[PDB]
C-alpha cells in the first residue's frame, strides 16, 4: 500500500508531504534490498501510466531512477 | 450480473451516485434561499449588483463569511449539474444559462429561484435533488412492499431526509467489506461482490425522507397602476358565487351617483370589499352595506355610499365595480373629458369610415349595456397596464371580436349572439377606445332623447 | 393639532389589510386583524397610547426615507392641486389632501402589520390573559427600530413562519425576530471567538444590547416563563410538529 | 459494413454529419416522458404562483472533459458499451477534424479553436473511465478498444445479410442514433 501510494503520487503529471514520503520510500527501497518491493512498484506504475512512462522513467537524466531493480 | 433485475436499487443508485452525493448540500441551499426569500420577499426591485456586491453591502463578517460559504456550496453543485440539468429537470433552461460555470461576478438574480429568469437555475438545482431523491426512493418503495413512506417538504427539509453519503468514508469502506475472495487448490484468487449486501447495506443506512416544494413568486403586488383586478375576481368566483347588477339596481345607483366624486368613493369602498372577500369570502347574500359597517367598521366615512348599497349583496360586488368603473367613465365621457389617460394612445386609434359604418350598424342592433360594461372592464384590465405592454398578446393589430371574445370566456361569462355573428372582424385593438366612446355616445343620446 | 392622525389610521386599516395575503391561506385573519387594529389604535389604555405612537413615529420615518428621494416634500399640497384626477375623484379639496395622506400612509401601515403580525402576534395585545411582561416585551420590540428594521416598499405577503392554528399565536412577540437576532450574533461571537469562550461572549453581547437588558429587568417567574414561551417558539420555528404532546 | 457508414462519414466526410446526431450526445428526457407542469406563458407550477392557470441538441455538445468523473447514458445501455461507442465516436471525430477542421467547430458545441487537442483530451478521460470500469491496465484498456475494433472488422462481411437496422448514413435524427448505438452495442 506505501508503494502503491507512492505510485499513484509519481503517476501524477509537488508537495512537501509527497515529497518526503517518496524519499522515505526511496530510502527504504535502498536499504533493504529486496528488490521485489521495487518490481511491484514497476508494475502498478505500468498499470496506472503504462509500460512506456517506466521506459521514460528509466531512461538517463530521469529522476526517478530508483524505482528499478538493480 | 443481471444486476437490474437481482439489484435495481444498487443499480440506480450506482448509475445516479455521480449526482447523489450532491443530495447533501441542498439542505443548505435551502436555508440559504429561505433565508433570501425572507430578506427579498414583498420587494419588488432588486438593484443589487452581483453576489459580490451583495456580499459586499451584508459585509457584517459573520454574515458575510456564512453567506460566502453557501454561496460556494450553490455554485459548486449548479456547475456540476448544470450540464444535466440542460437535458434533464423538468424546468427548461435556456442553453445560455446551463452553459458556463457560475462564478461570484454572476448575476445576483441566480440565487433567487424565481419562476422566471435566472432564478430557474436556483429553482432547477432545488428541483434536480428531489427528483434523484425521491427516484431512488421509489425504487426502494417498489421493493420495501408497502405505500405509507411518509413525505416532508421543501421547508422542513434537514440532513436527517436527504440522502447523505461520502463516497471515501461511507461507501468505498462498505464495497471493500462487502469485497470477498474465493481461491481453490492451483487456482488463482477471484473476487465475488457480495452484491446483495451492499445493496441491503446502502438502504438501511442512507434511504429514506421526502421532499416537495418551496417558493417566492415574481408580481409580488401589481398595485395601483398595474392592478391585476382578474385574478381577484376569479379567486372570488372561485371562492363564492357573483352575479350582474340588476337593470333596476343599475337606474337606482344611475339617479342616485349624478357626480363623479359619489361614484369614485362607492368605488373606493367597493375595491376594499373585493379585496376582503378574495382573501376571506363571505355570504354572497349579505348586503353590502351592512358588510362595510358590521364586519369591516367602514363608518365614519359612508354617507351616500349606504343609501346606494341600500340593495346591493356581496355577490354583484364585481358587476357593480364594472359598472361603477365605466359610469365614472361615462361621466368624463359626458363631459368631453379623456377618460383614458391610463391607456396607450395606440389603443385609441381612430375608425374608418367603412369600419365606422360596420361599427354604428352593430351598435345599433348589439345590448349596447352589456357590450359597453365588457369592453371598457378590458380595456382598463388588459390595455391600461404597463405591465400588460410587457404580455403584448394584446396588440394592436389583433382583432378586437376575438381578443373580447376571449376575455369573456377566460372568465366563463355568457356569451351574446352578436359577439360572434355581428361583431364585425374588420376592426383592431387599437379602434377600441374609439369603439367604447362611439358606442357611449350613442348610449347618451338615446337617453337624452 | 394640525391633523388627526388617529383618525387616519384608523380609516387606512381596512385598504391596508386588504394589501395583506397570507401563505397558510388563513381566511379568518384580515377581519381579526381589523378588529384588532380598531381597538388597539386608541388612547384608552397607556399600551393603546404606546402602540398608536409608536405606529406614528414609524409612519413617520417611512415617510421621512420616502421623502428624502423626492423634490421639495413640502410642496405635497401643492402637487395634489395639480392632479385634478384626485380632486375630482375626491370632490372637496380637503378630502383630496385626506385621501393623498390615506394614499401615503395605507402601503406603510400594510407593511408593517405584516412585520409585527406575522404569526398571530397582535392576540397578544389583546388577550387579556396575556402577562404583562409580555406586552412590555411586544413594545419594546416595535418601539426599537433597528431591532426591528422595517424597510420600505415600492399582495403584500405576512411570512408565516409557523403552521400555527388560528385562534393561536406566537407565545413570544416577535419570537422570530428574536431568533434571528440571537442567530447573527451567535455566528458573530463564533467568528470571532473561539469555540471555547463562545457561549460567554455570546452571552456577553446580547446581555449588552438592548432586549438582554430589557429582559435583565425582568426577573424572577416572568422570566421563567418567558423562557418557556421561547422555547416552545423557537421549537415551533425550528421543528414542524403536528401534536401538542410533541 | 452498414453500420460503421456513420462514422466513416465522420471520419472521411465531416461535412455531411454536420447537423447529424451522434452519441456524444445527451438527449431531453421530457421528450422520452410525453411532477412540473407549465403555465401557457412559460413559467413552472407544480393556479399558484402565476395568477394565470425539444432540448435534444446535435453535433458534439461535451464541453471541457475534465468534468467527467463518471459516465451516464440515458439509454438504459451498459455504460462500457456506451464508453466505448463514445470512444469509437471521438476517434472518427479526431479522424475528421484532421481531414477538415472548421467542419468540427460546426459540430461541437461551444465551439473550440484546437478541435483534435480537445477529441484527444476526451479520448484519454474515455480510457481513464474505461480503467476505472474494467479493472485493467491502461495498456489493456487500449487493448479492448483494439479488440472491439477487431470485431467491428470481421464482423463487416459477416453482416452481410440478416440487416434490417433502422438508421440512416447520416444520423440526421435522434431514433436514427439511438438505433445505430444499440446495434453496435449488440
Ligand atoms: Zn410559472
Amino acid at each position: 500500500l506505501c508503494l502503491d501510494r507512492a505510485a499513484d503520487f509519481l503517476s501524477e503529471p509537488m508537495a512537501k508531504e509527497k515529497q518526503c514520503y517518496l524519499q522515505q520510500v526511496k530510502q527504504f527501497c535502498i536499504r533493504v534490498e529486496n528488490d521485489w518491493h521495487r518490481v511491484y512498484l514497476v508494475r502498478k506504475l505500468s498499470s496506472q501510466r503504462g509500460m512506456e512512462f517506466v521506459q521514460g522513467l528509466s531512461k538517463p537524466g530521469r529522476p526517478h531512477q530508483w524505482v528499478f531493480p538493480k | 450480473k443481471n444486476g437490474k433485475e437481482r439489484v435495481p436499487i444498487l443499480w440506480h443508485f450506482l448509475q445516479k451516485e455521480a449526482e447523489l452525493r450532491l443530495v447533501k448540500f441542498l439542505p443548505e441551499i435551502l436555508a440559504l434561499q429561505r433565508d433570501l426569500v425572507k430578506q427579498f420577499q414583498n420587494v419588488q426591485q432588486v438593484e443589487y449588483s452581483s453576489i459580490r456586491g451583495f456580499l459586499s453591502k451584508h459585509s457584517s463578517d459573520g454574515l458575510r463569511q456564512l453567506l460566502h460559504n453557501r454561496i460556494t456550496v450553490f455554485l459548486s453543485t449548479w456547475n456540476k449539474l448544470r450540464r444535466s440539468l440542460e437535458t434533464n429537470g423538468e424546468i427548461n433552461l435556456p442553453k445560455d444559462y446551463c452553459s458556463t460555470d457560475l462564478d461570484l461576478d454572476t448575476e445576483f438574480e441566480i440565487l433567487l429561484p424565481r419562476r422566471r429568469g435566472l432564478g430557474l437555475c436556483a429553482t432547477a438545482l432545488v428541483s434536480y435533488l428531489i427528483r434523484l431523491h425521491n427516484e431512488i426512493v421509489y425504487a426502494v418503495e417498489k421493493l420495501s412492499k408497502e405505500n405509507n413512506s411518509y413525505s416532508v417538504d421543501a421547508a422542513e427539509v434537514t440532513e436527517l431526509h436527504v440522502i447523505s453519503y461520502e463516497v471515501e468514508r461511507d461507501l468505498t469502506p462498505l464495497i471493500l467489506s462487502n469485497c470477498q475472495y474465493q481461491v481453490e487448490e492451483g487456482r488463482e484468487t477471484v473476487q465475488e461482490f457480495d452484491l446483495e449486501k451492499i445493496q441491503r447495506q446502502i438502504v438501511s443506512r442512507f434511504l429514506q425522507g421526502k421532499p416537495r416544494l418551496s417558493l417566492k413568486g415574481i408580481p409580488t403586488l401589481v398595485y395601483r397602476h398595474d392592478w391585476n383586478y382578474e385574478h381577484l375576481f376569479m379567486d372570488i368566483k372561485n371562492k363564492m358565487a357573483q352575479d350582474s347588477l340588476p337593470s333596476s339596481v343599475i337606474s337606482a345607483i344611475s339617479g342616485q351617483l349624478q357626480s363623479y366624486s359619489d361614484a369614485c368613493e362607492v368605488l373606493s369602498v367597493v375595491e376594499v370589499t373585493l379585496g376582503f372577500l378574495s382573501t376571506a369570502g363571505g355570504d354572497p347574500n349579505m348586503q353590502l352595506n351592512v358588510y362595510t359597517q358590521d364586519i369591516l367598521q367602514m363608518g365614519d366615512q359612508t354617507i351616500h355610499v349606504l343609501k346606494a348599497l341600500n340593495r346591493c349583496q356581496l355577490k354583484h360586488t364585481i358587476a357593480l365595480w364594472q359598472f361603477l368603473s365605466a359610469h365614472k367613465s361615462e361621466q368624463l365621457l359626458r363631459l368631453h373629458k379623456e377618460p383614458f389617460g391610463e391607456i396607450s394612445s395606440r389603443y385609441k386609434a381612430d375608425l374608418s369610415p367603412e369600419n365606422a359604418k360596420l361599427l354604428s350598424t352593430f351598435l345599433n342592433q348589439t345590448g349596447l349595456d352589456a357590450f359597453l360594461l365588457e369592453l371598457h372592464e378590458m380595456i382598463i384590465l388588459k390595455l391600461k397596464n404597463p405591465q400588460t405592454q410587457t404580455e403584448e398578446r394584446f396588440r394592436p393589430q389583433w382583432s378586437l371580436r376575438d381578443t373580447l371574445v376571449s376575455y369573456m370566456q377566460t372568465k366563463e361569462s355568457e356569451i351574446l349572439p352578436e359577439m360572434a355573428s355581428q361583431f364585425p372582424e374588420e376592426i383592431l385593438l387599437a379602434s377600441c377606445v374609439s369603439v367604447w366612446k362611439t358606442a357611449a355616445v350613442l348610449k347618451w343620446n338615446r337617453e337624452m332623447r | 393639532s394640525i391633523l388627526d392622525t388617529t383618525r387616519l389610521l384608523r380609516s387606512c386599516v381596512q385598504s391596508a389589510v386588504g394589501m395583506l395575503r397570507d401563505q397558510n391561506e388563513s381566511c379568518t385573519r384580515n377581519m381579526r386583524r381589523v378588529v384588532l387594529l380598531l381597538g388597539l389604535l386608541n388612547e384608552d389604555d397607556a399600551c393603546h397610547a404606546s402602540f398608536l405612537r409608536v405606529s406614528k413615529m414609524r409612519l413617520s420615518v417611512f415617510l421621512k426615507k420616502q421623502e428624502e428621494s423626492q423634490f421639495h416634500p413640502l410642496e405635497w399640497l401643492a402637487r395634489e392641486a395639480c392632479n385634478q384626477d384626485a380632486l375630482q375623484e375626491a370632490g372637496t379639496f380637503r378630502h383630496t389632501l385626506w385621501k393623498r395622506v390615506q394614499g401615503a400612509v395605507t402601503p406603510l401601515l400594510a407593511s408593517m402589520i405584516s412585520f409585527i403580525d406575522r404569526d398571530g402576534n397582535l392576540e397578544l395585545l389583546t388577550r387579556p390573559d396575556t402577562p404583562p411582561w409580555a406586552r412590555d416585551l411586544w413594545m419594546f420590540i416595535f418601539s426599537d427600530t433597528m431591532l426591528l428594521n422595517i424597510p420600505l416598499v415600492m399582495y403584500i405577503v405576512v411570512q408565516n413562519h409557523m403552521n400555527l392554528s388560528e385562534n393561536a399565536s406566537n407565545n413570544v412577540p416577535f419570537s422570530w425576530k428574536i431568533k434571528d437576532y440571537l442567530e447573527e450574533l451567535w455566528v458573530q461571537a463564533q467568528y470571532i471567538t473561539d469555540a471555547e469562550g463562545l457561549p460567554k461572549k455570546f452571552v456577553d453581547i446580547f446581555q449588552q444590547t438592548p432586549l438582554g437588558r430589557f429582559l435583565a429587568q425582568l426577573h424572577g417567574e416572568p422570566q421563567q416563563e418567558l423562557l418557556q414561551c421561547y422555547l416552545k417558539d423557537f421549537i415551533l420555528l425550528t421543528m414542524r410538529v403536528s401534536t401538542e404532546e410533541e | 459494413n452498414e453500420l460503421l457508414e456513420p462514422l466513416k462519414n465522420l471520419a472521411f466526410s465531416p461535412a455531411t454529419m454536420a447537423h447529424a446526431f451522434l452519441p456524444t450526445m445527451p438527449e431531453d428526457l421530457l421528450a422520452q416522458a410525453r411532477h412540473w407542469y407549465t403555465c401557457p406563458n412559460g413559467h413552472p407550477c407544480s393556479c399558484i404562483d402565476c395568477h394565470a392557470p425539444d432540448r435534444t441538441q446535435t453535433g458534439h455538445v461535451l464541453g471541457n472533459p475534465q468534468r467527467r468523473d463518471v459516465v451516464t447514458c440515458d439509454r438504459g445501455l451498459p455504460p462500457v458499451v456506451f464508453l466505448l461507442i463514445r470512444l469509437l465516436t471521438h476517434l472518427a471525430l479526431l479522424l475528421g477534424a484532421s481531414q477538415s477542421s472548421q467542419a468540427l467547430i460546426n459540430i461541437i458545441k461551444p465551439p473550440v479553436r484546437d478541435p483534435k487537442g480537445f477529441l484527444q483530451q476526451h479520448i484519454l478521460k474515455d480510457l481513464e473511465q474505461l480503467a476505472k470500469m474494467l479493472g485493467h491496465s491502461a495498456d489493456e484498456t487500449i487493448g479492448v478498444v483494439h479488440l472491439v475494433l477487431r470485431r467491428l472488422l470481421q464482423e463487416q462481411h459477416q453482416l452481410s445479410s440478416r440487416r434490417l437496422l433502422n438508421f440512416d448514413t447520416e444520423l440526421s435524427t435522434k431514433e436514427m442514433r439511438n438505433n445505430w448505438e444499440k446495434e453496435i452495442a449488440a
